[PDB]
């Protein structure tokens, strides 16, 4: 009863992409198929269903004619063919399962969408890839009330999306945290993790923030100390 | 083939809440509508098919009604784990699946928190990397209405920033960013920025100057 | 038709009513079910009965 | 294309013969059949036993 996909990834404006799905628990002739894309923040839109038993498929009018669908009942799975793709399909994608298939259009008034899958994130652009910029933001008394302070590691000027900082290779979970990534005009991604700690211990213990690009090979450990 | 509804929604937790969609004539008119919830990052669930049936695991509490050409979900009773999007379907004669626009939910609960503000000016490294960069963290202000303005020592600034949207913590409060860019050569040249946060007509404001 | 249980869904029995409605000449036949709304009194009022 | 029928049931004091005097008649009936109608007859019940 369970729904995967997986095809994802980067490709410039102007590429392909083959995404797919694979299901388990049911037959796959008892139910008809819809992919969804989903912009990140905004609302859901649908994209096409392909009914149970063989073929009768629609899309929706903005990606008419640009993509393909089909289904395999012989491997359980779905495939979806992008062609010439534009710089506003980035999206999530998800695989759901239309129960009662038949196309909406002729088993009316009972189609819903009961299960649904993990989704797949696909995004497009020529920045290409890049690697961060790291610096240090360091703790200060502008940042320090009391007891406490809070010093951090900002990691700029990045596409490829996942990217990791973390706080002594994994060792202080008190206030460390990472705020959301951030999408510059640039076209290139940024972000800052601060954390604090007793106002006693600005300079006296161990903090090195370990910044991992992994779709790139990009691994730097930087210290952030009181300022000068 | 528009689907209007409402964007949000509010209510006290324990009563009832009715949320509303109105299609025309091939949404609504001759087809069935279906409720999806979204819970913030999961997958979405299926609340309501056929106007008013909900599937094995939905709870008595989800109602539907479909009037005409208008549909409605009503839930009877909110509680702290129905804060969510929520979105109506229909077929549309058209030969397309439209949907919702969704709405949210507002329990409002949690009494009013303060943002906690920080400022950050561009570190040494990025002066010497012919940049610079100021960084204004927001923090812990449960309704999250934020908005920030940016401050050049006397004026506003309104080029060069970027925003984060509020997003939810662990402690179900929210937290914002943004960020300044800034040659250094305009970083010298004024003598002083800040970053100012509003908040419910509230307002707090942070500052630094340039050593 | 060979109608077994453990078929799928595209060899099972669908049962199937179509209506069609005429309006040739006829005095009155089937209508639908008009409303009422309440009586008041002792008002000038715009009535129908 | 309706058929209407008005009756009236009075007690004679007689047997079988038309008596005299005034009595109005009032509806029972309405039909919307259509049926056209140009003849008509009448139903008895024999004598056996
Ligand atoms: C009754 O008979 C007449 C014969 O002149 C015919 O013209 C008429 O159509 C008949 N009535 C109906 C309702 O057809």
């Amino acid at each position: 009863v369970q729904l995967v996909e997986s095809g994802g990834g980067v490709v410039q404006p102007g590429g392909s992409l083959r995404l797919s799905c694979a299901a388990s628990g049911f037959r796959f002739d008892d139910h008809a198929m819809h992919w969804v894309r989903q912009a990140p923040g905004k609302g859901l839109e649908w994209v096409s269903v392909i009914s149970g038993d063989g073929g009768s498929t629609y899309y929706a009018d903005s990606v008419k004619g640009r993509f393909s669908i089909s289904r395999d009942d012989s491997k359980n799975s779905l495939y979806l063919q992008m062609n010439s793709l534009r710089t506003e399909d980035t999206a999530l994608y998800y695989c759901a399962k239309d129960r009662s298939y038949g196309p909406p259009d002729v088993f009316n008034y009972e189609y819903g969408m009961d299960v649904w899958g993990q989704g797949t994130t696909v995004t497009v652009s020529s920045a290409s890839t890049k690697g961060p910029s790291v610096f240090p933001l360091a703790p200060s008394s502008k940042s320090t009330s009391g007891g406490t302070a809070a010093l951090g590691c900002l990691v700029k000027d990045y596409f490829p999306e996942p990217v990791t900082v973390s706080w002594n290779s994994g060792a202080l979970t008190s206030g460390v945290h990472t705020f959301p990534a951030v999408l510059q005009s640039s076209g290139l991604y940024s972000l800052s993790s601060v954390v604090t700690v007793p106002s006693s211990s600005l300079g006296t213990q161990t903090y090195i923030c370990n910044v991992n690009h992994k779709p790139s090979n990009t691994k730097v450990d930087k210290k952030v100390e009181p300022k000068s | 083939s528009v689907l209007t509804q409402p964007p949000s929604a509010s209510g006290t937790p324990g009563q009832r809440v009715t949320i509303s969609c109105s299609g025309s004539s091939s949404n609504i008119g001759s087809n069935t509508v279906n409720w999806y919830q979204q819970l913030p990052g999961t997958a979405p669930k299926l609340l309501i098919y056929s106007n008013n049936q909900r599937p094995s695991g939905v709870p008595d509490r989800f109602s539907g009604s479909k009037s005409g050409t208008s549909a409605s979900l009503a839930i009877s009773g909110l509680q702290s784990e129905d804060e969510a999007d929520y979105y109506c379907a229909a077929w549309d004669d058209s030969l397309n699946w439209v949907f919702g626009g969704g709405t949210k939910l507002t329990v409002l609960g949690q009494p009013k928190a303060a943002p906690s503000v920080t400022l950050f000016p561009p570190s040494s490294e990025e002066l010497q990397a012919n940049k610079a960069t100021l960084v204004c963290l927001i923090s812990d202000f449960y309704p999250g209405a934020v908005t920030v303005a940016w401050k050049a020592d006397s004026s506003p600034v309104k080029a060069g920033v970027e925003t984060t949207t509020p997003s939810k913590q662990s402690n179900n409060k929210y937290a914002a960013s943004s960020y300044l860019s800034l040659t250094p050569e305009q970083w010298k040249s004024h003598r002083s920025y800040s970053c100012q946060v509003t908040h419910e007509g509230s307002t707090v404001e942070k500052t630094v100057a340039p050593t | 038709y060979g109608f077994q249980p453990t078929n799928g869904v595209g060899y099972q029995p669908y049962r199937v009513v179509v209506l069609s409605f005429e309006l040739l000449h006829a005095p009155a036949t089937v209508c639908g079910p008009k409303k009422s709304t309440n009586l008041v009194k002792n008002k000038c009022v715009n009535f129908n009965f | 294309g309706y058929f209407k029928i008005y009756s009236k049931h009075t007690p004679i004091n007689l047997v079988r013969d038309l008596p005299q005097g005034f009595s109005a008649l009032e509806p029972l009936v309405d039909l919307p059949i259509g049926i056209n109608i140009t003849r008509f007859q009448t139903l008895l019940a024999l004598h056996r036993s």
